[PDB]
DNA sequence: ATCGGATGTATATATCTGACACGTGCCTGGAGACTAGGGAGTAATCCCCTTGGCGGTTAAAACGCGGGGGACAGCGCGTACGTGCGTTTAAGCGGTGCTAGAGCTGTCTACGACCAATTGAGCGGCCTCGGCACCGGGATTCTCGA
DNA sequence: TCGAGAATCCCGGTGCCGAGGCCGCTCAATTGGTCGTAGACAGCTCTAGCACCGCTTAAACGCACGTACGCGCTGTCCCCCGCGTTTTAACCGCCAAGGGGATTACTCCCTAGTCTCCAGGCACGTGTCAGATATATACATCCGAT
């Protein structure tokens, strides 16, 4: 079960739900795949940092304190999960 | 397995300041994490500053500076006062 | 052999003792000051009052009993203190507060 | 005759409503399916907590729509409506993303 | 000895020659003392968390380490002062 | 007949001699009386060491530089080479300093 | 007062990778404030996972996870590799 | 600038409920009591960095002074983007079922902890001298009017 | 656009003190026992994840299309760059006083560590209403004709 292109998954819908939510107006086009490279790129690190989090942990299913203490380690330390 | 929290401390004080207002669980297991954190925030900034002064003990004047550093100004003023209160309240027990 | 213990002894909620043996347990020190657990634990229960009370503001401005993690986005973004405090820090469920520029608006 | 809104309008309501919501905006499937297929990049067949991906697009979308609030901002300093990608760059530029 | 308004001591021809650092051809006025204004809050924080710590620290002067730690404490750290 | 080079062209070599140099572009006894008299506020009668204060004036023009860098970045995307005080307070905003 | 550092491994390490050169006093206090800041860095992320681990106990797979949470890309496989071999010849007697 | 119509939104209502406030029995961390050491606190001493002042210099700052250069305002157009309506589509509920792997307990053991005895790697301190910083001068190259 | 001129690069020479090398002089590193214990590991659960599959549908993609902001261009103003002059105070060098910083030596108050006991906290059941949801309704507001 290889996966594959799901960031284009990621719906402009769906990316123009954020913007407006961050309170946007008008958007152009180029932005979205755009967007979505930023969105990986950031994903990009945690996950893997969360792994890491989880390569000590010697565990095979990834924790939701994992991502607590890398967004900690990242400098943007989440609530409301232990 | 016992895993401790403070969910009945969060509502005892709640109660203190609303006991009408109720509470939800996500907001409850938030309120614990930010608490932990902040506690955390102190305890290393305690335990770095006496580093500094590389004093094995950790005293309650520790807590005082390192918590002027850590709050943004009246807060922490109106802070160190119960927290004197507190450790009054207690010296005089 | 009467019992009484510290944070009675502070009349304060949190757990003078559960906050002592974190503490220990957390490596910081080697000895502590023994009113310092006390004294920690009243900041904690100060400030836990001032956001708590915040957020049952935002509740029963909605009508809302039992306080939801919006109610919480909204103070910590409302309060400048606070907001100062955690503004790095993110919140489950927290959203955005209301902000519209000024040029959105349409003339 | 039919009746259309003027451009913004309803898109400006969406704003609204959107800073009134405060659930998700993002399919959670989609999202699930993009965290794994990250996942088996640095290990394949690795097993999350729903709570765990739960906080992840919650983390990833608050991150997200404060990046669209400041390159919102800086449009506003391009004096634009409409966004470039140049302000998403330059915007993590100052956010030290680059 | 009462000090004031050596803010103003911060010379335009200084701020200029900053600026020029930073690789900045055209200036407006308005920029420096709001510059000033920045600076001043800037550094309005360390030295009174860097006298914080020498708060603690029970003494008169003030050293390197403290903004040291402060700049530590404000994720600018800095090196070359032990 | 006198001659006037071209505006900016004598402040792009100072751009290009300052990005050269390394020294500090602040006189030092302008800033120790402005760190003093920012002590008194705090408290009064306050010594300092002169590495102290040397590390006080780098690390602040180290951040002064940094704001002029990202703010020129800034004007640049505001497609001026005039800066305006807008574009550092909203360079502030994006730093996280508003 | 007995003061410690590390300017001669600096200057060993130097000779190691550049004989024919020197360095700045202010320079080297630099590094060695470096050393000071990543060492920090390092042992305190290897406290912290510990601790989410429970364990008391920080030993090298601490410290490669950690480095790897830390540096990035072939500057973390590096050193890890460096430090892997390094443990192996001191393991080795 | 107004009115009319469309539409979208705040409200009352009803009930459903499942989180949620509430209460239990049982557990162990917290309190209570006791012992030791030794970190911390105090004090006298030294040093010595700092803070203060004084005089001469000029590079630097203040200030002025055109003036070309661009900030900016406006103005045409057009392409790209909101929108509302189509279409089709995976998203979500939900419920099933297996187990891989967390997640727990019970060993037992290697492994620092720790202390004690030993000391040479390292650090404060002392020459020393050579890249390096400064300077002056000559040659090179950018730039602004042809 | 080929020169004039100007800021600069480079070269040789001067003099210097920091970079460095070496020297007394430890205390902190090593070595070696020794011990209680962190966890390594085995070996159990069970459950949460993982996938399956169906059913409904809100949602997503694309279309057409108006349209309106982005963009590109022009002319203006003013204004900040560049240079010239005049003023000054940073600097720099030196001196001096003391007041704090650091040090060491005592001294002992407080905390770590131990042991006892239990009571507040925690997992766990248990009714139960805050509010979620849906519906019809009444109010607000845009958009176009007037």
């Amino acid at each position: 079960k290889v996966l594959r292109d799901n960031i284009q998954g990621i719906t402009k819908p769906a990316i123009r739900r954020l913007a407006r939510r961050g309170g946007v107006k008008r958007i152009s086009g180029l932005i979205y795949e755009e967007t979505r490279g930023v969105l990986k790129v950031f994903l990009e690190n945690v996950i893997r940092d969360a792994v890491t989090y989880t390569e000590h942990a010697k565990r095979k299913t990834v924790t939701a304190m994992d991502v607590v203490y890398a967004l900690k380690r990242q400098g943007r330390t989440l609530y409301g999960f232990g | 397995t016992r895993k401790e929290s403070y969910a009945i401390y969060v509502y005892k004080v709640l109660k203190q300041v609303h006991p009408d207002t109720g509470i939800s669980s996500k907001a409850m297991s938030i309120m614990n994490s930010f608490v932990n954190d902040v506690f955390e925030r102190i305890a290393g900034e305690a335990s770095r500053l006496a580093h500094y002064n590389k004093r094995s003990t950790i005293t309650s004047r520790e807590i005082q500076t390192a918590v002027r550093l850590l709050l943004p100004g009246e807060l922490a003023k109106h802070a160190v006062s119960e927290g004197t209160k507190a450790v009054t309240k207690y010296t005089s027990a | 052999a009467k019992a009484k213990t510290r944070s009675s002894r502070a009349g304060l909620q949190f757990p003078v003792g559960r906050v002592h043996r974190l503490l220990r347990k957390g490596n910081y020190a080697e000895r502590v000051g023994a009113g310092a657990p006390v004294y920690l634990a009243a900041v904690l229960e100060y400030l836990t009052a001032e956001i708590l009370e915040l957020a049952g503001n935002a509740a029963r401005d909605n009508k809302k009993t039992r306080i939801i993690p919006r109610h919480l986005q909204l103070a910590v973004r409302n309060d400048e203190e606070l907001n100062k405090l955690l503004g790095r820090v993110t919140i489950a469920q927290g959203g955005v507060l209301p902000n519209i520029q000024s040029v959105l608006l349409p003339k | 005759k039919p009746h259309r809104y003027r451009p913004g309008t309803v898109a400006l309501r969406e704003i609204r409503r959107y800073q009134k919501s405060t659930e998700l905006l993002i399919r959670k499937l989609p999202f699930q399916r993009l965290v794994r297929e990250i996942a088996q990049d640095f290990k394949t067949d690795l097993r999350f907590q729903s709570s765990a991906v739960m906080a992840l697009q919650e983390a990833s979308e608050a991150y997200l729509v404060a990046l669209f609030e400041d390159t919102n901002l800086c449009a506003i300093h391009a004096k634009r409506v409409t966004i470039m990608p140049k302000d998403i760059q330059l915007a993590r530029r100052i956010r030290g993303e680059r």
